[PDB]
């Protein structure tokens, strides 16, 4: 049973400190060659490093200069010195066997992952405003509405509508990073126009980090 | 007694760089000329020595050494290098008094469908040693569990074959190259320029 | 230099189909590829190695080909767990580069989204900014344009859009796009109107307001 079992990603502020572990099992770290992928949000791959059996040390050129390979044999460990973090180098990083230059064999075995969030932003609770379901123009059978989750930090927001009871028709979207470093979302669900002025539509809002609850009640707007 | 460079750098065949060559050169007038005013060569450096001034010098041996390696990889072949090659197959070293000669060599040592006769180390668990030169061929053990002899899971063949194809791209073909170590010592110069 | 071009970015398949991902290097080499199955939140995993050799444990309906300049990555008859992004990756040399990426998502019948577009609440209005949205629900492709218009102007870079995974009882997707503008700038214009281009419409629908419930 190989196993590659990372730690240490986190939250950090542009010009950070960060360290990355990777404790392995099925395998002997000093005798292989082994990476630091990583995978920016919604982004593909892109390998970082590469440590030797001989000592040998490669970095891709964005973090050349700024991180550091290296390893405990006798914890049988991989880790990742990260300093001068910059907001760029947000990702989720993955240690694996394996090298990218002339093998071929690949990277066989990966970590789990661990995210480092670079940021300047001070976590803060969402927000939260209705989409009110357009009553001024309703539709042949079916309305919208929701509770658009605006400018929280860091992620994530757990959206949920009538304490769980509705279920049925619910998106709620991915967040998108604003240029402010706040992350807005919204949550929508389609429902029985008729059912608009006898039913209560209520999104509940959890933020973790800002130990934030909101319910927020969604009512088609008067005129 | 002319020293023999055609017999080097004019060999129909290349040793693998794992499996290096080595031509001891001795009691022979050398005419580096001969090679330095040629236009043949991609690499051309020297370390320790000016090669204008080689035709005026005298040592008491000169080896060559001779190997296929890919173009990315002729970088490796000069002191204070790291990679699979300086790493793991042919290692010069820090006080290196020579000269690194090398040159594409895809029309003889690449095939259709892949040259699968030159090869390098990629598994050591330690760097070469200046000149050190491994030959070995055993299952590198890459965990815990003994190889013995099984190739498999954490259990690799060590050398890696080339391949060379002809459709490569130009610092991916063989490269046929020749490194020249000057040896000075406190005994008779066997080796001088024309003279 | 080499740079290795993917395609497609999508690929629309059904269960039992065969399905090929193609990888195309800038110059040759050799057999230095490997092809990665990544799930959402998981870590990718290999499925061939050395161009054409198939990682112990992956199944046999998977397999590689190629050498030299063009890959190919070959699902032989496609399996529900098989929907999942892949990648191919170069083995040549540093850095290692991968591929863009081929999502391989299901197959059904077009749907034309039902579009509905929301003024800012007056809750938001008071604290000084103005998010307008316009959602796209249940449609079938994922290809869809949304177009902004503020008085008949075109809005660009103002807006961003978010996409949901396909839907796991329908196979459909729904997208929002938000316009935020300041409160000063969205009291200066009357129409709010977000345009919707997809496979599934005949024509471009429009969505409309007049700020002020006019
Ligand atoms: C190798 O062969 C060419 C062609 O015959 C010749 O010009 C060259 O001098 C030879 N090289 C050496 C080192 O003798």
């Amino acid at each position: 049973e190989v196993q590659l079992v990372e730690s240490g990603g986190g939250l950090i502020q542009p010009g950070g400190s960060l360290r990355l572990s990777c404790a392995a099992s099925g395998f002997t770290v000093s005798s292989n060659y082994m990476s630091w992928v990583r995978q920016a949000p919604g982004k593909g791959l892109e390998w970082v490093s590469v440590i030797y059996s001989g000592g040998t040390t490669y970095y891709a050129d964005s973090v050349k200069g700024r991180f550091t390979i290296s390893r405990d044999n006798s914890k049988n460990t991989l880790y990742l010195q990260m300093n001068s973090l910059r907001a760029e180098d947000t990702a989720v990083y993955y240690c694996a066997r394996g090298d990218v230059s002339g093998y071929r064999y690949g990277l066989d075995y990966w970590g789990q992952g661990t995210l480092v969030t670079v940021s300047g932003a001070s976590t803060k609770g969402p927000s939260v405003f209705p989409l009110a379901p357009s009553s001024k123009s309703t539709s042949g059978g079916t309305a919208a509405l929701g509770c658009l989750v605006k400018d929280y930090f860091p992620e994530p927001v757990t959206v949920s509508w009538n304490s769980g009871a509705l279920t049925s028709g619910v998106h709620t979207f991915p967040a998108v990073l604003q240029s402010s470093g706040l992350y807005s979302l919204s949550s929508v669900v389609t429902v029985p126009s008729s059912s608009l002025g006898t039913q209560t539509y209520i999104c509940n809002v959890n933020h973790k980090p800002s130990n934030t609850k909101v319910d927020k009640r969604v009512e088609p707007k008067s005129c | 007694n002319l020293c023999p460079f055609g017999e080097v750098f004019n060999a129909t065949r290349f040793a693998s760089v794992y499996a290096w060559n080595r031509k001891r050169i001795s009691n022979c007038v050398a005419d580096y000329s001969v090679l330095y005013n040629s236009a043949s060569f991609s690499t051309f450096k020297c370390y320790g020595v000016s090669p204008t001034k080689l035709n005026d010098l005298c040592f008491t041996n000169v080896y060559a050494d001779s190997f296929v390696i890919r173009g990315d990889e002729v970088r490796q072949i000069a002191p204070g290098q790291t990679g699979k090659i300086a790493d793991y197959n042919y290692k010069l070293p820090d006080d290196f008094t020579g000269c690194v000669i090398a040159w594409n060599s895809n029309n003889l040592d690449s095939k259709v469908g892949g040259n699968y006769n030159y090869l390098y180390r990629l598994f050591r668990k330690s760097n070469l040693k200046p000149f050190e030169r491994d030959i070995s061929t055993e299952i590198y053990q890459a965990g815990s569990t003994p190889c013995n002899g099984v190739e498999g899971f954490n259990c690799y063949f060590p050398l890696q074959s080339y391949g060379f194809q002809p459709t490569n791209g130009v610092g991916y073909q063989p490269y046929r190259v020749v490194v020249l170590s000057f040896e000075l010592l406190h005994a008779p110069a066997t080796v001088c320029g024309p003279k | 230099d080499i740079q290795l071009t993917q395609s497609p970015s999508s690929l629309s398949a059904s269960v039992g189909d065969r399905v090929t991902i193609t990888c195309r290097a800038s110059q040759g080499i050799s057999s230095y590829l490997a092809w990665y199955q990544q799930k959402p939140g998981k870590a990718p995993k290999l499925l061939i190695y050395a161009a054409s050799t198939l990682e112990n444990g992956v199944p046999s309906r998977f397999s590689g080909s190629g050498s030299g300049t063009d890959f190919t990555l070959t699902i032989s008859s496609l399996q529900p767990e098989d929907f999942a992004t892949y990648y191919c990756q170069q083995l040549n040399s540093y850095p290692g580069t991968f591929g863009q990426g081929t999502k391989l998502e299901i197959k059904r019948t077009v749907a034309a989204p039902s579009v509905f577009i929301f003024p800012p609440s007056d809750e938001q209005l008071k604290s000084g900014t103005a998010s307008v949205v316009c959602l796209l629900n249940n449609f079938y492709p994922r290809e869809a344009k949304v177009q902004w218009k503020v008085d008949n102007a075109l809005q660009s870079g103002n807006s961003q859009e978010s996409v949901t995974e396909q839907d796991s009882k329908d196979s459909t997707y729904s997208l929002s796009s938000t316009l935020t503008l300041s409160k000063a700038d969205y009291e200066k214009h009357k129409v709010y109107a977000c345009e919707v281009t997809h496979q599934g419409l005949s024509s471009p629908v429009t969505k409309s307001f007049n700020r002020g419930e006019c």
